[PDB]
């Protein structure tokens, strides 16, 4: 029935209000061959690395509004270490491989009891640029416990803080408007996701293959899914029930293949 | 030797549309196979099927969902025209795609969900009436449309799939012309019951609306589309 | 100059950045509280805001009904987009040049605010237009909001001397914009 | 119907699944992928080369740098700016005359329908004269090469090095126009419609790709240097996706409510 | 086969036409499958 | 009678390759027969695989070999990115087809000789390393990467062939282009143990470079050359 | 791997020699000799003909000869000078009007890609127009013939004898363009990019071959001589090797490194 | 075959088109061999 163990290595995971995996694009997205762009023997899955890595993700309180998102990019949070989630052997071998081809199966848990209601929209949602700032660089874990909730103002809605280029002292520069990394966040339901209701369950499970232009993609500046947390429906309780309720996520890449080895990387 | 031939009086015009090829420049150019991308979209009816969430006014900050308030009326909870062109339409992916287009046919599928809390126990009534001179608020005015009965259980969805009730073969897409009461008519949510709920639980819970398209919706006739998105 | 000025007028460019998306509470505080303490009929003052667009929210008039009707729409103004200052000051620089057009000796005053201060290739404007308005006659002054470099507003005001925080702004400019009410005629 | 729509697969039912009712008949195909992009769209209006041309230095360029804005027509849907691909579109509001006005452009049909992250697909440029009688020329180069800027002194004339090449520049008869069809030349296998990840380039930036593009046309006139009229003349380029595929579905851009 | 209406006579060839891809060596699927 | 044609947009247009012939002017013409040459070149890829030399700047006057020092650092010995339009490959057969073309793939082979005595003994540690952030030049920076221990004994050459690792399946040729630390990554020679030679022996020996293209070393997309070797 | 580079023959590795690692596909055969000089290049700007002309006497040309220079358009890869085929290739850098400067020209896109010795090909020869609104006539004689240089009166004007002939002379619509294909016509088996022996002509110059050529094409204007204009008028000499062979790798031209 | 993608039809013979060599009576091969 709804009593769904998922064992991978040595780190297994329970839910007992399993929704079903929602396997993304395809039957089975653990089925992926070598790249075709390399010339070497790849990395392949081995057994320390194939496990679940959970970390966490901010509260989620009755002050947030609706539609306010959070985003978690993946290989970007092993890399960063966002929400405590230290990739194990998983970044160590990150580092060490220029190229990289996972395809990731990620879950979300959040426990709300009965007497609360809510709606988060967990989504992998591939090829956007929502951990970085209007402003080019990349959240620190900082700026990531600054605000705790990204707003779902109108420049993420018309995709107008994406990062830019200096045009530089020559051209005048232009009023920016649109951009294509946009979120229009009554449509992030076309993307490989469930819905986290506090009445049906209290676990998503998404699993998405790798999508990318490249048949492998670089291991440090590949953002090709970012998972998204998304309130649907505010948090409502009475007083008394278990105020702002933890969310957390845990990521495991199926089927990876690194290639070209070289040193730990060195900014 | 020469072919005599005798060019027609549309020589030298392009046509932007031609369904024809035109000659190559820089062939014999083997491109990088994508035989490892999944999930190609052949049709692009693979994503008015996906359902995408709809937004409604509050009683450009609009909310996806409709609050349920205690208070007895005798009008519809909430009730939005079967056109899409309308602005509970137009961040769907079945009223963007078709909106693009001019003219459709076949069934939108709105789907529920109730996102309050468990323990939770109501009735909706869902009636899409046909246009009439005058939009039915009554529940009695909208008992006798086209409505169904939606209690809420164990699950969570319901999806009302709004017929396609029409004298023409493929309605116009966009109503925008000089307008009346619009065809094609009304959705209309009201509840029949009150949403009963025990002690020490949130009142006015949240219906979260969907709007998909059906196995038999269909396009046609590409339009040039709105800028207006860009400005 | 000792010819008493036949005009006086004041420009509140406005700064509505991601940067003051946190701030605009106490911005918007700030223009109020110098609004409603000149209601001097010599004194006329538009109220200019800029992220992307610099766009004149209130152009350059006295009416106390459509100054309030002005500052009842600066309440409501969302924060968000760049900081394109330069435009801020082209809208004022539209304005400055347009009432040099009158035969009345007048004498513009802007205010300028910004908490997230600017790039390179936008700081090179916003010199250069700063730049331009007081070649058109103007007296920049730049009031801050939260932590801000002096020195990349001290090529955008007139010196160092005219760069006031946002705390001491209403304290400097209760007599700094009252003193040349009293040279005025 | 009873239903899950926290599952993420709803079902897509019809009439006759909760009432009695029918199937209707299906209408037509027009939303294939295959057939919906291959029809021609206004790309961008550039201007004219002359002479021979100094192609955009890369970003952030200085003042004082005399180089040709606004001749280069970078092919991609993509938001371009200065014929180099960019991020963000920008339109110049009230565009004063401080600084140089950067020719940006952006494919809005395509957008408006692009609700997919990958997209590869043969290129039909035409290129459309806005000009009474204008005998002009269309170079081109792919998708990672470079234009060749100088001029050599054919018999006292300096002819350009952007008449020549090994791509092709195809020569319009006089009231004529340009039609060719150029093939996928980029190095990715599919262009990103929306892409997430860092071009590591000069100063890398995030949702920026380095290759997704057919190329870079511009317009010459066959003439030499010294023949350099004084008026300038435009020219618009048309652009229709032979044999599209996409992938991975995505979003649609957000038609706003004022 | 797209928008093309040349049912009967293409004149160049298929590689120069179009672009082929090089060797590595109706029923609408949905784009989620619940397992 | 007339076939009734219907010329396209490109009639009367001269495209310089047009994959097509043109009409004759002055035909049958036998030509005296070409049987009794020898060494014909099918193929511009039967010169790209022969090994020419290298240019380094020494410690337009530059030498095809690396000059040993005998003292010790721990630093390679010569160090070049491997990029086809880098002032090592100018005047090779190697980088001066590629630098008319526009892509490339495949594997270059560096040959090397050591043209010092008979009676030297030593070895050569042979890195390449892919695209770092920081070019290696410690050699324990270079025992990591794709390296290959060179001992000089009686055969005198080693062809160390250099792997093609890169995301795209052909790189460009020519990287003139807003620069960085350059993929695709750095060839350097690392003297491992110091050459000992005999009393009466010249002091630093030359290693001659070579630079050859592999059994799979294939380009694509011509373009115009650069005529700056006329001026 | 170990190896002999003394030997002479060096076997072409890959990354599975010395590694592990695998053979990467082959990619495109572009470098085949018979694709990659088969397609169109400048070769000359010749002015056009508006009289019977007099053919460049051959070297020491003296000082007060009334001849016609930069008409004729030796069609050669190989540097030719004032029409008749050379050594050395030499460009004006100051030209000051002393003396007549003699049209030069040169190949720049084949000795880049000329890696071989003897190359033998068909010729297709384009006559673009470089001037407004131009009807031309392309005459032509093979290697081994010589321009026939006079007039006959034709009701009392006088037409040049190089309007009529044996070999082709085409002409060109107005506005429009002259092409036809050439055969390989010299007496020589090949033609030598590189050559050694010494040609025993009028007296004998090492390196310079007598018959390397397809022939020489002139631009003439067809109207009789009391008809002459008085502004001069280019035209423009594209051409392409039509199956084209090559033997004899050799060298490619010294790329400087200042 | 060349840069020819005429592969359907030749207008002109093979002596008028082409210059053939009248009579005296894949696998790269290598330009050097060591015996
Ligand atoms: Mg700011």
């Amino acid at each position: 029935d709804r009593v769904t163990t998922q064992t991978a290595g040595n780190t297994a995971i329970n839910t007992q209000s399993s929704l079903g995996v929602l396997c993304a694009y395809v039957e089975d997205p653990t089925k992926s061959d070598p790249p075709s762009s390399s010339t070497d023997q790849p990395t392949t899955t081995f057994t320390a690395i194939d496990r679940w890595y959970t970390g966490r993700l901010n509260s989620w309180t009755k002050a947030v509004k609706t539609f306010s998102f959070q985003a978690v990019p993946l290989p970007g949070a092993f890399l960063s270490r966002q929400g405590g989630l230290n990739g194990g052997a998983f970044t160590a071998t990150l580092h060490r491989h220029f190229l990289m081809k996972c395809g990731w199966q990620v879950q979300v848990q959040c426990n709300l009891t009965q007497f609360h209601q809510g709606a988060l929209l967990v989504a992998m949602v591939p090829e956007t640029t929502l951990d970085v700032k209007p402003d080019g660089k990349a959240k620190s874990l900082q700026e990531l416990n600054e605000e705790q909730w990204v707003e779902m103002s109108d420049d993420y809605r018309t995709g107008k803080n994406m990062p830019f280029q200096s045009l530089g002292t020559y051209y005048r520069p232009p009023n920016w408007t649109w951009g294509p990394n946009f979120i229009n966040p009554y449509q992030v339901t076309v993307f490989p996701h469930q819905i986290l209701n506090a009445r049906t369950s209290t676990s998503v499970d998404i699993n998405v293959p790798y999508i990318g232009e490249t048949p492998t993609q670089s291991s440090e500046t590949q953002n090709s899914w970012t998972l998204l947390v998304m309130v649907l429906v505010p948090l409502d309780y009475k007083e008394g029930a278990t105020t702002d309720p933890e969310i957390t996520f845990s990521v495991r890449p199926t089927s990876p293949y690194f290639n070209g080895l070289r040193n730990r990387y060195t900014t | 030797g020469p072919i005599p031939t005798a060019p027609r009086e549309n020589s030298l015009m392009f046509l932007s549309t031609t369904p024809d090829d035109t000659v190559p420049a820089y062939g014999n150019v083997r491109t990088p196979p994508v035989n490892y991308l999944p999930g190609e979209i052949t049709d692009l009816l693979q994503l008015a099927r996906i359902p995408t969430l709809m937004a409604f006014g509050r009683v450009d900050a609009y909310v996806p969902y409709v609050a349920v308030p205690t208070q007895f009326d005798d009008k519809p909870l909430i009730s939005f025209p079967i056109t899409l062109s309308d602005p509970v339409y137009q961040n769907t992916l079945v009223g963007a795609i078709s909106s693009n287009f001019a003219n459709y046919r076949g069934c939108i599928q709105i789907t529920l969900t109730f996102c309050g809390p468990m323990m939770a126990r109501g009735k909706f009534l869902l009636s899409y009436s046909p246009p009439n001179g005058t939009q039915p608020q009554t529940l009695s005015e909208a008992m006798q449309c086209t409505y169904s009965i939606w209690d809420i259980g164990l699950n969570s969805s319901w999806t009302f799939v709004i017929p396609y009730i029409s004298p023409s073969d493929y309605r116009e897409t966009r109503a925008i012309t000089n307008s009346v009461y619009s065809a094609d008519g009304w959705f209309s949510l009201h509840k029949l019951t009150k949403i009963t709920l025990p002690p020490d639980c949130p009142q006015s819970p949240c219906i979260l609306f969907f709007a998909s398209a059906g196995e038999d919706y269909t396009l046609r006739l590409p339009v040039d589309c709105n800028p207006s998105y860009v400005f | 100059s000792m010819a008493c000025y036949g005009g006086f007028d004041l420009y509140f460019i406005l700064d509505k950045s991601g940067s003051v998306l946190h701030h605009w509470n106490e911005i918007y505080y700030f223009v109020e509280q110098l609004a409603h303490k000149f209601i001097s009929p010599q004194l006329r003052m538009s109220f200019i805001v800029f992220s992307t667009r610099g766009t004149t929210l209130m152009k350059l008039t006295e009416d106390r009904e459509q100054i309030r009707q002005g500052l009842e729409e600066l309440q409501k103004v969302l924060p968000g987009g760049d900081t394109y200052m330069h435009e801020g000051f082209e809208r004022a620089s539209e304005q400055i040049y347009y009432e040099n057009r009158q035969g009345y000796r007048t004498a513009s005053v802007i205010i300028a605010l910004t908490d997230g201060e600017l790039h390179e290739d936008l700081f090179f404007y916003s010199e250069r237009e700063a730049n331009r308005s007081r070649d058109l006659g103007a007296i920049v002054y730049a009031v801050g909001v939260k932590d801000f470099n002096e020195t990349q507003l001290a090529r955008i005001a007139d010196s160092k001397d005219h760069v006031f925080p946002v705390n001491d702004g209403f304290q400097a400019l209760q007599g700094i914009i009252h003193s040349i009410l009293k040279k005025s005629c | 119907s009873t239903d899950n729509a926290e599952t993420g697969v709803i079902e897509a039912g019809n009439t006759d699944t909760d009432f009695s009712g029918e199937l209707a008949a299906p209408g037509s195909n027009h939303t294939n992928v295959k057939f919906l992009f291959d029809r021609s769209r206004l790309l961008n209006v550039i201007k004219v080369l002359e002479k021979d041309a100094v192609f955009p230095r890369p970003f952030p360029t200085a003042t004082g740098t005399q180089q040709d804005d606004g001749y280069f027509c970078l092919l991609t849907p993509r938001p371009t700016v200065a014929s180099r691909p960019a991020t963000r579109f920008g339109l110049y509001v009230s565009p004063s005359d401080s600084g140089v006005l950067a020719n940006t452009s952006l494919d809005f049909n395509f957008y408006s329908l692009a609700c997919f992250t990958y997209f590869r697909s043969d290129l039909e440029v035409t290129v459309v004269s806005l000009e009474p009688d204008l005998e002009f020329a269309v170079g081109w180069f792919p998708s990672g090469s470079e234009y060749q800027a100088s001029s050599f002194v054919y018999d006292q004339l300096h002819v350009p090095y952007h008449f020549t090449g090994r791509t092709p520049r195809a020569f319009a008869s006089k009231g004529g126009k340009v039609s060719f069809v150029l093939p996928w030349n980029s190095v990715s296998s599919v262009l990103p419609v929306r892409w997430g990840g860092a071009s590591k380039l000069s100063s890398a930036t995030r949702g920026l790709p380095a290759h997704a593009d057919w190329g870079t046309i511009y317009a010459f006139i066959p003439r030499p240097n010294e023949k350099k009229s004084t008026a300038v003349k435009h020219v618009a380029v048309y652009i229709r996706y032979k044999n599209a595929r996409a992938w991975c579905p995505s979003m649609l851009p957000f038609r706003s409510y004022k | 086969r797209g928008n093309n209406g040349n049912m009967t006579f293409n004149y160049y060839a298929n590689t120069y036409q179009n672009s082929v891809d090089f060797s590595t060596s109706g029923i609408l699927n949905p784009l989620g499958y619940l397992k």
